[PDB]
């Protein structure tokens, strides 16, 4: 009812303002302090960015999409504003996955992470992050490869008025792959060999001190790593497939619940990827 | 035994008897010299570990860091430049000082020899001009008297007076119980102080080369020493938090440094050019600005991620330079 | 003027040779080899080489740097050996009755918790060295000065249930090993909390084998402090 | 033994010294800090133009 709508708008106006004040206080505390610029914090703070492009541009459109049910803006605004959505999705994804590997190679060959990553080498990475992100998605968007030939989404792409998201097999099978699906399995392979690292660490050091009083910690870092990173994007990716491929129909409603609930991804990140104490006493310092 | 006892005893009482008066009681109608703000106008970037010693050139443009990398670096303050970066045989290096002409450089450290590097040689750009050995201990603090005499304080518990030209002790001085952790000249560099291990700084007399007076003060180590612009007084700095201001002539402590919230230990002290301020360094991560008077902290410096090792008051008292545990120096004013 | 361009000139190089210089710094580790006297500092030292003396070996292709000191029982030069790789502490595990007055074991132990307590040395791990088991061998199966007589908990000591013990031992010689071994172990882990661990190793002049013990203690003492890091263990 | 008398010795050369009352040295300080104020860079804040650094 008329409730709900300001009820809607309430909530995505929250969202947004989360967003952006975890992402900016994130970003404000690398970049004020010296101590806090580190290898892996170089990849949090372009997670930090991405999060925050994408709460800043994608989050308040497709709010003001949702609420007013047509696209005000020109149909170029349309294509600019899929292509920043895809982009940072991407990018935020796509670096999580560099910060699993980064760990990855900081505990499993220890004596060799040191040399082979250098502040060179990571905003080589980074780079190269945001190229691969940006190819998939400005270049279909921009060119009209994603365009699929549908009835619907024919006379979607005419009248300015409608934006919606309506695309071909192919572009969609191959978005959702790079975005989610290579990511997924590197970081549950990487995490699988870290968890097998510190549990044999922990059973080395229960037989040396075994007598004396001095994997939980493990599970539970792990779990508030990986399992919010899961439960909030695979639902959507897997629908996204299972409309693709149209066997079975999904409501456009159960759609957009799920990509906005791969949208607040960028507000709970910050609060998994910055618990530090260094962090946490920045984060103090800054306010009050 | 029983002798040295009496003329302790006779000791303490000629200086409580010539204790009229604390300085606290005088200084009571100084004006204070309020809060003070200070900030990093620059920061020096480049060393690769922990920095413990540093010195201010005469020409109050050049200062020389050392670090346990074994870079010995020699930066342009104005221009936030590297004039030099020397290597360094050992690693372990725990002092550094710069000549007064501005050509000699002098290292040391755990390495039990101090190092001297000529800055003026045309053919090569730096090299060891003398090994000055000798020490059985590591060197605390060296500085130069001229182009061509050193003092060190190691921890022999003995500090020594070189030669350059002809490379061996001129003159060695004894008495410290503990290890020497400190040593500054006085203005003039007829005389020098030198904190020890054994909480009690001693004045010693380079031409003569005998001790002249001690000075009890704490019951903590001695980590910081420096005189007073006017070369009649210095101040220490201890592990105990206390910081305390002694005086030659009257031969006893005058005013203490100190506060309740305050627990760490002092790792450098260093005057202003008017005597006004006194800067110490602190095991915590940020320094303070006592007011050398009236005992009262006027400003706090802080932006060190680790704890304060170095820290000097530039010639013309234009600026001050904190080099800390960070492998930063910061340059204040 | 040219001042300018010649001081960006020269700190350009400085600064291409100082990032050399950085990553054949980090490339490479750092241990401190301290001990007391007399206790085969100068045997594991010569073992590994294969005012301050300063060894280098390198072993699968990673590079250790390792620094022996040399004069009171006061150590404010130890705050110089913050964030080192680890601390070797080689011990005399057969002088359980000797005068170094004072029992060498028991000075030993006393040097053991000054270290482990430093302020400074936190979060330092420390590999442990009980040096020269062949003696103790030989001095607790032979007919000679029990250890209860030295030290009064050995009496009450029993094995431990893990009791793990080489291809050939006696029960006395193992027991007295693993009370040594104890003694240290119980030093080391009140004090901790989980920053930095104590590697007991016992090792013989005869055996050669003490670079594979030390590079895997370094490795583990790396991998666990990320693990700590990153708040999984 | 011979320490002892090297240690005494020097006691009685540190105990025949001159001390000046601790108000004539504390005026002492007081007079040249007070001299010297007007020539402090760091006590008081000297101007933008004639500040190096900045
Ligand atoms: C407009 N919403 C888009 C539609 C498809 C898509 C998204 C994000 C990442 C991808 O790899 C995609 O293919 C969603 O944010």
């Amino acid at each position: 009812d008329e409730v709900w709508v300001v009820g809607m708008g309430i909530v995505m106006s929250l969202i947004v303002l989360a967003i952006v004040f975890g992402n900016v206080l994130v970003i404000t505390a690398i970049a004020k302090f010296e101590r806090l610029q580190t290898v892996t914090n170089y990849f949090i703070t372009s997670l930090a960015c991405a999060d925050l492009v994408m709460g800043l541009a994608v989050v308040p459109f497709g709010a003001a999409h949702i609420l007013t049910k047509t696209w005000t803006f020109g149909n170029f605004w349309c294509e600019f504003w899929t292509s920043i959505d895809v982009l940072c999705v991407t990018a935020s994804i796509e670096t999580l996955c560099v910060i699993a590997v980064d760990r990855y190679f900081a505990i499993t060959s220890p004596f060799k992470y040191q040399s082979l990553l250098t502040k060179n080498k990571a905003r080589v990475i980074i780079l190269m992050v945001w190229i691969v992100s940006g190819l998939t998605s400005f270049l279909p968007i921009q060119m009209h490869w994603y365009r699929a030939t549908h009835q619907e989404a024919i006379n979607c792409y005419a009248e300015e008025t409608c934006c919606d998201f309506f695309t071909n097999q192919a572009y969609a099978i191959a978005s959702s792959i790079v975005s989610f699906y290579v990511p997924l399995v590197i970081m549950v392979f990487v995490y699988s060999r870290v968890f097998q690292e510190a549990k044999r660490q922990l059973q080395k050091i229960d037989k040396s001190e075994g007598r004396f009083h001095v994997e939980h910690k493990a599970l539970k870092t792990l779990g508030i790593i990986m399992g919010t990173f899961t439960l909030c994007w695979l639902p959507f990716f897997i629908v996204n497939i299972v409309h693709v491929i149209q066997d079975n129909l999904i409501r456009k409603e159960v759609y957009i619940l799920l990509n906005w609930i791969g949208y607040v991804n960028s507000g709970f990140n910050p609060l998994i990827y910055c618990r530090s104490p260094d962090f946490r006493i920045a984060f103090q310092e800054l306010l009050c | 035994r029983q002798e040295a006892e009496q003329l302790k005893n006779q000791i303490r009482d000629a200086r409580k008897a010539c204790a009229d008066a604390t300085l606290s009681q005088i200084t009571n109608n100084i004006d204070p010299v309020g809060r003070i703000q200070m900030r990093t106008r620059r920061t020096l970037r480049g060393h690769l570990a922990k920095i413990y010693a540093m010195h201010w050139g005469t020409d109050s443009r050049l200062l020389v860091s050392a670090s346990q990398d074994g870079k010995l670096i020699i930066w342009d303050s104005y221009t936030t430049n590297k004039v030099h970066a020397i290597p360094l045989r050992s690693s372990w290096v725990m002092t550094c000082a710069y000549a007064p002409s501005g050509n000699y450089v002098a290292c040391g450290g755990l390495d039990n020899i101090c190092s001297i590097y000529n800055l003026k040689t045309r053919e090569g750009n730096v090299r060891v001009s003398r090994e000055l050995a000798g020490h059985t201990g590591y060197l605390s603090c060296c500085r130069f008297l001229d182009d061509n005499q050193i003092v060190t304080s190691s921890g022999d518990t003995t500090c020594a007076l070189w030669d350059i030209e002809t490379g061996q002790q001129t003159t060695t001085f004894t008495g410290h119980t503990g290890d020497v952790m400190s040593l500054s000249l006085a203005p003039d560099t007829r005389l020098f102080v030198s904190g020890a291990c054994d909480a009690s700084a001693k004045l010693w007399d380079v031409r003569e080369g005998m001790c002249r007076q001690t000075f009890t003060g704490h019951e903590s180590d001695i980590n910081a020493i420096c005189f007073f612009p006017n070369g009649n007084a210095f101040a220490t700095g201890s592990d105990d938090a206390t910081c305390r201001l002694f005086d030659l002539r009257a031969d006893q402590e005058l005013m203490t440094y100190s506060h309740d919230n305050i627990i760490c230990g002092i790792t450098s002290v260093s005057f202003s050019k008017s005597g006004r301020l006194l800067l110490a360094g602190y095991d915590d991560f940020n320094c303070n600005v006592w007011d050398a008077l009236k005992a009262d902290r006027a400003g706090v410096l802080a932006g060190h991620d680790n704890r304060v090792s170095c820290l000097g008051v530039t010639d013309d008292g234009m600026a001050v330079a904190t080099g800390s545990w960070d492998s930063f120096l910061k340059i204040w004013n | 003027r040219n001042e300018e361009k010649a001081q960006r000139e020269a700190n350009k190089k400085i600064e291409k040779q100082l990032q050399k210089d950085k990553q054949v710094y980090r490339a490479t580790h750092r241990l401190l080899l301290l001990g007391a006297g007399e206790s085969g500092k100068s045997t594991i030292v010569k073992q590994m080489r294969i005012g301050i003396f300063e060894t280098k070996f390198q072993v699968d292709k990673v590079n250790f740097h390792m620094f022996d000191v040399g004069r009171d029982e006061r150590r404010k030069w130890i705050q110089c050996f913050n964030d080192v790789t680890a601390i070797i502490f080689v011990v005399a595990s057969s002088s359980y009755n000797m005068v170094i007055q004072t029992n060498r074991l028991q000075e030993a132990l006393n040097l053991f918790k000054s270290i482990w307590n430093n302020r400074w040395l936190r979060t330092i791990s420390v590999i442990l060295f009980l040096n020269k088991q062949d003696l103790l061998a030989e001095k607790v199966l032979a007919g000679k000065s029990k250890i209860e007589d030295y030290f009064p908990e050995f009496a009450r000591y029993t094995t431990p249930e893990d009791a793990t013990p080489e291809p050939g031992e006696d029960p006395r010689v193992t027991r007295a090993k693993y009370f040594i071994r104890d003694e240290f172990l119980r030093i080391s882990t009140a004090s901790g909390d989980g920053r930095h661990y104590c590697y007991p190793h016992f090792t013989c002049a005869v055996d050669t084998e003490n670079i594979r013990r030390v590079f895997n203690d370094c490795r583990d003492i790396i991998q666990r402090m990320h693990l700590r890091q990153y708040e999984l263990l | 033994i011979a320490q002892a008398r090297k240690l005494v010795e020097q006691l009685k050369m540190e105990a025949n010294i001159d001390r000046i009352k601790v108000s004539k040295a504390a005026a002492d300080l007081m007079a040249y800090c007070e001299a010297h104020a007007k020539e402090d860079p760091l006590l008081t804040p000297v101007p933008a133009s004639e500040n190096p650094f900045r």
